[PDB]
């Protein structure tokens, strides 16, 4: 499955404005 | 205040 | 969503709008889990205290949306419901325990840049991400305030809160089928889901495989964005066995 990979973000290797905030919280 | 949706969707 | 921001285009392509046919209005949020299945909160469909009891033919699912009100010609797809499935042990009487429902679409939806399903967590993804302090993301077209209505889809990132802190914030009994999220009054940052956001997804981006997983469903709260209060979410992984059963038919 190609679930949870967004055509306009992950599929293009583009990051949205706040996703880094989520990653940084995964300490 | 919702725009009408095409008749095809009932 | 209270104290959020406008979503970016294609930011939440699994976002589904549950739309009441008559009067034409927003019912709830929901999420796309496959080309044929939509996940929502049971209370969006069945809620006896407010005389809510929807059947398949009462509503439509609108997928690929950004604007709340406009018909997004060449972007959104509108689907009809074949069948609704509410968790058999959904508890609307007390605390909305097992607030979960599946909806089968009449025809499969075609994926696009704006329409794409979210992943559902496995045991390990759930164990590694469902941790106090870890942030998730809530999206919806719900109220901007507890007592405004947005033009476009709203987004807010919120930390998962420790179970004793959730339990201590309310008189309502909390179960293992729910979790709470939001900032404490000391943290400064704000945000919460609100009425109209129900049924929407609480998602997290796995740092292991970079895929987005739906960990929660917007379920309930007491007011919106009140200090010392937190939003409550259905714990998706705890009910995955019911999800798999209904899908396997
Ligand atoms: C708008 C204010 N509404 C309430 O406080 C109603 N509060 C009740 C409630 O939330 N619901 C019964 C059906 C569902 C509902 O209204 N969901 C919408 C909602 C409300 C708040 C939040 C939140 N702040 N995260 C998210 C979604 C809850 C009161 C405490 C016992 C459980 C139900
Ligand atoms: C809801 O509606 C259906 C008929 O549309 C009915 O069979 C059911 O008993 C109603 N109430 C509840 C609480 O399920
Ligand atoms: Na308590
Ligand atoms: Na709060």
């Amino acid at each position: 499955a190609d679930c949870g990979l967004r055509p306009l973000f992950e599929k293009k290797s583009l990051e949205d404005k706040t996703e880094r905030e989520l990653l940084e919280s995964y300490i | 205040d919702f725009e009408e949706i095409p008749e095809e969707y009932l | 969503i209270v104290e959020g921001s406008d979503a970016e285009i294609g930011m939440s392509p699994w976002q589904v709008m549950l739309f009441r046919k008559s009067p034409q209005e927003l019912l709830c949020g929901a999420s796309l889990i496959s080309d044929r299945w939509v996940l929502t909160a049971a209370h969006c469909l069945l809620y006896p205290p407010w005389d809510k009891n929807f059947t398949e033919n009462d509503l439509l699912v609108r997928i690929g949306k950004h604007s709340r009100t406009r018909y997004e010609r060449n972007i959104e797809k509108i689907s009809m419901l074949e069948k609704i499935y509410i968790h058999p042990r959904y508890n609307w009487r007390e605390n909305l325990d097992r607030d979960i429902a599946l909806m089968k679409l009449k025809k499969p939806v075609a994926f696009s840049d704006y329409i794409h399903p979210v992943c559902l967590p496995d045991r390990e993804t759930a164990a590694s991400l469902l941790q106090a302090g870890y942030k998730g993301r809530v999206t919806g077209w719900g109220n901007l305030k507890e007592t405004g209505q947005p033009s476009v889809l709203q987004v807010v990132n919120l930390p998962i809160v420790e179970r004793p802190v959730c339990k201590d914030s309310t008189r309502i009994r909390i179960t293992d089928n729910m979790f709470c999220a939001g900032y404490k009054p000391d943290e400064g940052k704000r945000g919460d889901a609100c009425e109209g956001d129900s049924g929407g997804p609480f998602v997290m981006k796995s740092p292991f495989n970079n895929r987005w997983y739906q960990m929660g469903i917007v379920s309930w709260g007491e007011g919106c964005d009140r200090d010392g209060k937190y939003g409550f979410y259905t714990h998706v992984f705890r009910l995955k066995k019911w999800i798999q059963k209904v899908i396997d038919q």
